[PDB]
């Protein structure tokens, strides 16, 4: 879910 | 060519290793300070993806796959290009650098011998900056995910990127029209070498000593 | 072009696998048979090796270097290359077609479906016969063998190959000016699937129930 | 020896 949190933030 | 200039613009700052001035030296300080920088740099890189040009515009899933895929090539290219003006030394950063002795202790020695080999071979073709920036970026678009959901649009990306240096060699270095291929065919190593990385962290990982941060360990799951 | 005609006369006929029919069929009857099979190419693509131009004017020990390095990529290629009309199923030989049925029943499933990954994006690409004998001989001379006596002539070697394979793209494949590049792009997969057989084969040695030939033996020591 | 072997024969 972390990587994705990343692709998705700012 | 512009893509070229966009990937050097696009290039993020480098970080440092900070290993802890506290801790005795042994293999697993020197291992938990390679995998926390790992982690670090992780987060750098997926920003740094949003960057290349249609990489934003692929689904979340596949962006995901590409990463997934891709995230330890990208990690071995960048030591690989701090190491270049550097003799059987790895710039893992400016505050972190392995020789043969350090890599023995940490118990790197036959993954750092292979990551010089992929050194060595970039020196002895003079590799640029340009030319570094654009294989890290077809690295992350043709890392052979068997996840992908939209391959046109991946094979597209692949595209615009082996064009953009098919055109950088064309202009830039019209001495050798194979310098575009001699550039692809490093690939190969830099994938074998990645999947020695990958299997060994993850074996590090299994037996529990080295403590890791969860963006490393989320990556390294996805891999194996 | 030359060497990619030359390079199609040299290509070795096929042999059977021929599995024992009087063995009930298990892991161990499917490994043996590969093996088997495995060790009688091994002598067929030390024969072959000596027509791809240049290669026997190498020193013994460069022969030796690249073939030690390259063996299971070359034996992957053949099989890839005779399952391009098939199905989720790979041609090992024409009396040894494996299905996922198969695969599963011999442990192979994973190493199976990394290889189908590679068929399946030749049959995207529509991978002719010439493509495949030059993408083999490329394969040979681009191993990255950490032991190399001659490096100019191993790069000779792979300069030679590469300018047939730009050459043969250049004449037949206009409508694709970066059809050389995208087969070029294929070879990581290609090192990636043998290093996987390679690992796997050797934890089959490791383990004592499958007999193996002298050979083969030979190949998969130099490996690892 | 044998690789050696096989690539001295014929």
């Amino acid at each position: 879910s972390l990587l994705l949190h990343l692709l998705k933030s700012q | 060519n512009k893509i070229v200039s966009h990937l050097l613009v696009a290039e993020p700052e480098k970080i440092y290793a900070m290993p802890d001035p506290t801790v005795p030296d042994s293999d697993i300080k020197a291992l938990t300070t390679l995998c926390d920088l790992a982690d670090r740099e992780l987060v750098v890189i997926i920003g740094w993806a949003k960057h290349i040009p249609g990489f934003s515009t692929l689904s979340l899933a596949d962006q995901m796959s590409l990463l997934q895929s891709a995230w330890m090539e990208i990690l071995i290219l960048g030591v690989v290009y701090r190491s270049l003006s550097f003799e059987d030394e790895l710039v893992y950063a400016d505050d972190y650098i392995m020789d043969e002795d350090q890599s023995k202790l940490a118990g790197l020695l036959d993954l750092n011998n292979a990551i010089l080999q992929l050194v060595k071979k970039y020196k002895s073709m003079k590799l640029e900056k340009e030319e570094f920036v654009t294989l890290k970026a077809i690295a992350l678009a043709n890392s052979d995910s068997m996840h992908i959901e939209d391959v046109e649009a991946v094979q597209k990306l692949q595209d615009v990127l082996h064009e953009a240096l098919q055109d950088y060699e064309a202009g830039q270095h019209m001495e050798d029209p194979r310098r575009a291929g001699k550039m692809l065919m490093t690939l190969p190593l830099l994938r074998q070498t990645s999947t020695k990385a990958v299997q060994h962290f993850y074996n590090i990982k299994l037996e529990g000593k080295v403590p890791m941060h969860k963006l490393f360990l989320e990556m390294l799951e996805a891999k194996v």
